[PDB]
RNA sequence: GCGGUGCGCCGCGACCGGCUCCGGGACGGCUGGGAAGGCCCGGCGGGGAAGGUGGCCCGGGGGCCCCGGGUGUUACAGCCCA
RNA sequence: UGGUAAGCAGAACUGGCGCUGCGGGAUGAACCGAACGCCGGGUUAAGGCGCCCGAUGCCGACGCUCAUCAGACCCCAGAAAA
RNA sequence: GCGCCGGAGCCUCGGUUGGCCUCGGAUAGCCGGUCCCCCGCCGGGGUCCGGUGCGGAGAGCCCUUCGUCCCGGGAAACGGGGCGGCCGGAAAGGGGGCCGCCCUCUCGCCCGUCACGCACCGCACGUUCGUGGGGAACCUGGCGCUAAACCAUUCGUAGACGAC
């Protein structure tokens, strides 16, 4: 009936000043603002939600239009609750400030 | 979803810098009465800082030049523009989501305004330092309605002093019907004060 | 150093009664109520003792940029105690060598003329501020008056026909002529 | 030396490894005000050269400890003989301060002779630090502390914690 | 205009640090930010920052330099640990620490009082407001 | 190296998109600053420039060498047929700037007024305010037209008047009149707007707008002399001569 | 059934091992055999001064109720030391 | 060493650039860090951590400073006597 | 063959996954409550009481929904759903509030009894905003529209050519 995933931001790529590396995203959770609050997420699966033209099978029943890239939030990033995630295919730079759903279901609580 | 952030009070740079991070995130924002934000050090050299950003012009042909908008409006625009990489696909997709207003315009003056406290007067500079407000600035240096604004916002400062005290007036009932009720709701009171509601 | 506190009471006479709102001191008696704004000053304002004898003005850790905004808020509120009971008359005087100066008075206190200053035909409008009263006393030779409760108008409106007569284009040493403040007091005494 | 974190009183005492004249050199005791052992035994040699024909390697240091806090919880006066260099000559200072520790005054010293007068912890030479009787002490800035019913409110609380909201409905209050 | 002062015997409330949530007396000013002991809530006596005390209307009556056996005389006399718990500041303190462990069963069982408890004072205010109707028509 | 002898430069930069004018009818840019203390009155006419002819007057001016002497002064005539007004517009005080409130034309439009909303007027079927005119013959369109004054002395600040030029009294070849707002400058918007209503379908003539011997601002387009050169536009020194592609151009 | 090899594409859990950034436990060594402090009653005896507690006044805060100054080693508080 | 000096001319010692990417100093042959097969994980240097721009969104510590020409990072890019 | 009002499939743009309908504003001060009282046409004054690390809290509020049913208790009758008007707003106007009523029920909401719904056999983009935004169209109905621009010609207030 209501949501089973928390708010994330793919708010940039893990870069330096004059060189990105695609392959780790900064995800920007809603909610946790340091390094304290940081704890619960590490290790959580998180889910780039998007939808195309052409139709693909779900797992579950009919194919949709709707497809993701699955990824793992692999550590903490900076000193302010951003988190460093390593998705399976390598995010497009389209979703820069865009919604992907950092997930509950690695769960350790 | 969208912040709607009022300017009174607010410093220049200091909004700005919070405004522009939280449109790059994806964040739709709307900062309104930009008259009402103040620029820190006195009025004569945020002025001067002005005239000096007037006086650069494209010696050639000034159309094609820096366009020297003097709307506080259009002056906290460009200062967050500063803030962007206003170049890039990215950066000109933030600019879209930002919407800047002088005075209050509807459908934004019926909505709690909200309050960025990292970027505040009080909070920021000293009680004994020196500010220059935006509205002054701008109609110094060549805004035109400012007197128009302030007439229309002074519309909605009896507008919604009226809503206001229309609230105060249902909350005074709330105040009685609570107490009326106190002894029917006595269960229903409790749990909120075990779990720490109403304490 | 931040001065841990530094603090002068103004006695406020029976006479005067005198309340604070927030810092915006009003003082009210014998000739008119007084009012002045202290937004900027940012300084402790408290009124002790029943029938509020004296008022007394703090300053918790000021530097001397600060320290110097306490005895002026002293003197500010010291001189609308004495321009609510005693008012300010500063009666100044129109120094001439050829030409005499004719002041007449206009529009029941405000406006005042000032003709054949240095033998020139311009006639100088100058209005007092809003509570200031000029009059010209009579069996006299050269003499103004002003009245008023406010001394920050009776003075700025007495700077304005100092600085109305100014000899321009002269050596002002030789060219002495003009309305000059020459008496500073109030309208009725102690 | 580099004036890190809070300094802790080292008492470094050493001596000359014995000559064929002097079987046994007087030992020599310093005050040194160090971020740590190592550098308190580097400055010992700097000191004890300037007063002494005592070199590193023509010596010896035969105790290294910290003088601790014999009251750290008494709030007391210290004032400290500084010897800085200035960007033009070298000026003997008498500076005081107000701590529970001593180590902690003479690093409220270095602080404040970097604040003031932007000298760095390799120009000062603290050459003497003496706990003050309260009637002994000449500056109004400590001064002013020495009332017995000492009362004042914080006036203006410039409130921390600014970005725990970032966007909030109240304007933040400071007559706390 | 102020009320509370830092003044040798004054019962500050510790908000952020190792010791955040435990009460402190003021025992000496130091410094112009930084003071000198809560011997009764577990407070060690040692120096503290201004910015980290919220300072309350509680003066208790001893010196400037008396040790802690005199602290804690002073602080039960004037039965402070009581006198604390029983004000509203203390009470919503302790109102903030019971929303913070409402379990997921405990968020239930208050929203389904939360619903019943203001689906009444809708009903309930919006007759109050024929009362302002049946004067007037 | 710098300017030789200095030399004032030549034209103005105070106009200097020297381009054709976007309207033939020179639009009032700015009306003037009124004070409800004043009648309510037209604050601008719109004539057609006639011709140019002599004066004798004798100067009625102390001091002068030409004190009651008679001068010959060049005059032009303008020839004003008195305009009929066919609307009114309402302008609310926006922060943006200055917005038009709404546009309501009178019931009758002449077919002179109704050519300017035609580009070719032969060819149309002339259906223009067909079903406006209507909401002026029954009782349910009144109201709203009520309403749109009713809506309009409680908004809006600026009231201009949609006046047009009579062309069947002058002796031109065209017959599509020229529109154009005049402001009512004058009293409170309510007696402003309860004034140009009763003025609407009506003769507007000169003398209850200009009086005699008054300094006024004509707003007219210049006459157009086509693609000319930079000695013939802004009037600079002709070379000597002796130049070689050239000698009517700027050398620098 | 027992070994070997592998899934059509899409996924997933598991324990072991390698390397990792952490987090919480719990024990101990040394020191001026830590310095301080806590609790035992400020163990008996002075003496010292002060950021002077009590007692005496001065002006003012009241229908006689408390702060500012001054006194001085004790007093209905405390501080340090011999 | 010559020359008032020079991004000038001429030596010594080493290290560079040339022949060489790389991180930083916005930018830059030489400066600072560090030299390179192709990659994933981790950690650093020199530098930073309002925002562009990864990183202080620490409830960082204590002072200093008002500029009607503010100040702001080796080489390095605006000043003296007074 | 188009405009407003009232079936079923296909194309294609993707982002989103409960909303907060508002004092003004102060900061060495504020917030909310009221007799003696001056005005303004019920407010705004002085007064007095409570809140003040803001609990009439954005550290917040409201709303939170597996569903259905029978049998009882709290709770609602001043309510629940859907028509005609009653009436509120121009700065970038709004969809609200309130009443009469044709009107349908004592269901909603809080406990507890009692029962069942592919119980899809440990597993993914579920859950909404969404009768979304634009794009050709198809059935089937009502109420209403019949225009103009440009060229060509003409002018000469205009003009290199366009434009005007």
């Amino acid at each position: 009936s209501g949501r089973l995933w928390c708010k994330a931001i793919f708010a940039g790529y893990k870069r330096g000043l004059r060189n990105q590396r695609e392959h780790t995203a900064l995800l920007k959770i809603e909610g946790v603002y340091a390094r304290d609050e940081t704890e619960f997420y590490l290790g959580k699966r998180c889910a780039y939600v998007y939808k195309a033209k052409n139709n693909t099978v779900t797992p579950g029943g009919k194919p949709n239009k709707t497809r993701v890239i699955w990824g793992k939030v692999t550590r903490a990033h900076g000193n302010s609750g951003m988190v460093r995630a390593k998705f399976r295919s390598n995010l497009p730079a389209k979703a820069i400030g865009h919604r992907i759903r950092v997930m509950l279901y690695p769960s350790r609580i | 979803q969208v912040l709607v952030l009022d300017g009174r009070g607010h410093l220049l740079g200091r909004l700005a810098a919070i405004v522009a991070k939280q449109v790059l995130l994806g964040r739709k924002v709307v900062v309104v009465r930009c008259e009402g934000i103040n620029i820190s050090g006195n009025f004569y050299r945020n002025k001067l800082k002005y005239l000096a950003f007037l006086r650069k012009r494209m010696n050639t042909n000034p159309s094609r030049g820096p366009y020297h908008f003097r709307a506080p409006s259009r002056i906290f625009w460009r200062t967050v523009r500063g803030m962007l990489p206003h170049k890039t696909k990215r950066g000109q997709a933030a600019l879209d989501r930002l919407k800047v207003f002088d005075g209050i315009p509807p459908p934004y003056d019926k909505k709690k305004r909200m309050v960025v406290p990292a970027a505040l007067k009080v909070v920021r500079l000293k009680p004994t330092r020196k500010f220059a407000y935006l509205g002054r600035l701008a109609h110094e240096v060549g805004w035109k309605y400012q007197a128009v604004t302030a007439t229309l916002e002074e519309k909605r400062k009896e507008k919604a002093k009226i809503h206001y005290r229309k609230k105060k007036q249902i909350m005074r009932l709330r105040k009685q019907a609570e107490k009326n009720v106190e002894k029917k709701i006595s269960k229903f009171t409790e749990v909120l004060k075990t779990h720490g509601l109403l304490v | 150093m931040k001065t841990i506190l530094s603090n002068q009471t103004v006695d406020i006479p029976e006479n005067v009664d005198i309340s604070l709102k927030g810092r915006t001191v009003i003082v009210k008696g014998p000739r008119g109520t007084l009012r002045r704004d202290f937004n900027h000053i940012n300084v402790e304002l408290s009124l002790l003792g029943k029938k509020k004898k004296r008022l007394r003005v703090d300053k918790w850790w000021g530097n001397r940029k600060e320290l110097a905004t306490v005895r002026t808020i002293c003197s500010h509120v010291q001189n609308m105690i004495k321009g609510v009971t005693l008012g300010f008359r500063y009666k100044m005087r129109s120094v001439y060598a050829h030409f005499p100066i004719n002041v007449v008075i206009q529009e029941n206190g405000s406006l005042v003329e000032i003709r054949n200053f240095l033998g020139e035909k311009y006639i100088r409008r100058v209005r007092m501020r809003p509570g200031v009263a000029c009059s010209v006393s009579q069996a006299q030779k050269d003499e103004l008056v002003l009245e008023g409760n406010d001394i920050e108008l009776v003075s700025n409106s007495a700077a304005l026909i100092q600085q109305a007569t100014t000899v321009k284009n002269k050596d002002i040493r030789k060219f002495l002529d003009g309305i000059y403040v020459s008496e500073k007091g109030t309208v009725q005494q102690a | 030396t580099k004036a890190s974190g809070t300094l802790r009183e080292y008492k470094v005492v050493g001596r000359c490894l014995p000559t064929s004249k002097s079987p046994a050199p007087p030992l020599y005791r310093m005050r040194i005000f160090a971020p740590n052992h190592v550098v308190a035994k580097s400055r010992f040699w700097y000191f004890v050269l300037e007063l002494k024909k005592m070199k590193k390697s023509s010596g010896e240091i035969v105790y290294c400890g910290q003088v601790f806090e014999k009251s750290p919880l008494r709030v007391k006066n210290f004032g400290i003989w500084l010897r800085y260099d200035s960007r033009s000559g070298t000026h003997n200072m008498y500076h005081e301060y107000r701590d529970l520790i001593m180590a902690s005054a003479v690093t409220q010293c270095y602080r404040d002779m970097g604040a003031r007068h932007r000298a760095r912890a390799h120009s000062i030479q603290v050459m003497k630090v003496e706990e003050m009787a309260a009637a002994r002490c000449p500056r109004p800035a400590v001064k002013q502390f020495h009332d017995s019913r000492i009362r004042f409110p914080l006036p203006h609380r410039v409130l921390r914690r600014q970005h725990k909201p970032r966007f909030t409905a109240k304007r933040p209050n400071t007559f706390f | 205009v102020f009320r509370r002062f830092v003044e040798v015997g004054r019962v500050a409330y510790v908000s952020f640090g190792p010791h955040a949530g435990k009460l402190v007396a003021i025992v000496d000013v130091i410094d112009q930010n930084r003071a000198l002991d809560g011997p009764c809530t577990r407070v060690r006596r040692q120096a503290m920052p201004f910015k980290c005390m919220q300072l309350t209307d509680f003066i208790l009556k001893f010196p400037h330099s008396a040790r802690q056996k005199y602290v804690r005389k002073a602080w039960e006399k004037a039965d402070i640990n009581t006198k604390w718990a029983a004000t509203r500041w203390a009470k919503k303190i302790e109102a903030r620490e019971r929303k913070a462990k409402m379990t997921d069963f405990d968020r239930y069982k208050v929203m389904k009082a939360k619903k019943m408890r203001n689906r009444i004072i809708k009903n309930e205010v919006k007759k109050l407001q024929r009362a302002a109707l049946l004067k007037a028509s | 190296s710098h300017r030789k002898f200095s030399a004032p430069r030549h034209g103005s930069l105070g106009f200097l998109p020297r381009k054709r004018s976007s309207r033939h009818r020179g639009k009032v840019k700015s009306f003037p600053k009124d004070d409800p203390s004043k009648p309510v009155h037209l604050t601008a006419f719109l004539g057609y420039k006639a011709g140019m002819t002599h004066i004798v007057r004798e100067v009625d001016r102390p001091g002068s060498k030409v004190n009651k002497k008679e001068v010959v002064e060049a005059v032009t005539i303008v020839e004003t047929p008195p305009m009929v007004v066919v609307g009114i517009v309402g302008y609310v005080e926006t922060p943006r700037g200055l917005r038009t409130f709404k546009t309501v034309f009178a019931e009758h439009i002449s077919d002179e007024c109704k050519r300017r909303f035609y580009k070719n007027w032969h060819k149309s079927k002339k259906k223009a305010f067909t079903k406006y005119c209507k909401k002026w013959q029954d009782d349910a369109g009144k109201r709203q037209l009520d309403k749109d004054f009713s809506s309009m002395k409680k908004y809006c600040q600026v009231i201009r008047v949609l006046a047009h030029t009579q062309m069947r009294l002058l002796p031109l070849r065209q017959k599509k009149a020229h529109l154009m707002e005049i402001q009512v400058n004058g009293g409170t918007v309510a007696e402003k707007l309860d004034w140009a209503r009763e003025r609407l379908e009506q003769q507007v003539p000169v003398s209850q707008v200009f009086g005699q011997d008054e300094m006024i601002d004509v707003i007219g387009v210049t006459k157009g002399k086509g693609y000319k050169g930079v000695t013939s536009r802004w009037h600079t020194k002709k070379l000597p001569r002796k130049t070689h592609r050239g000698l009517r151009k700027v050398a620098c």
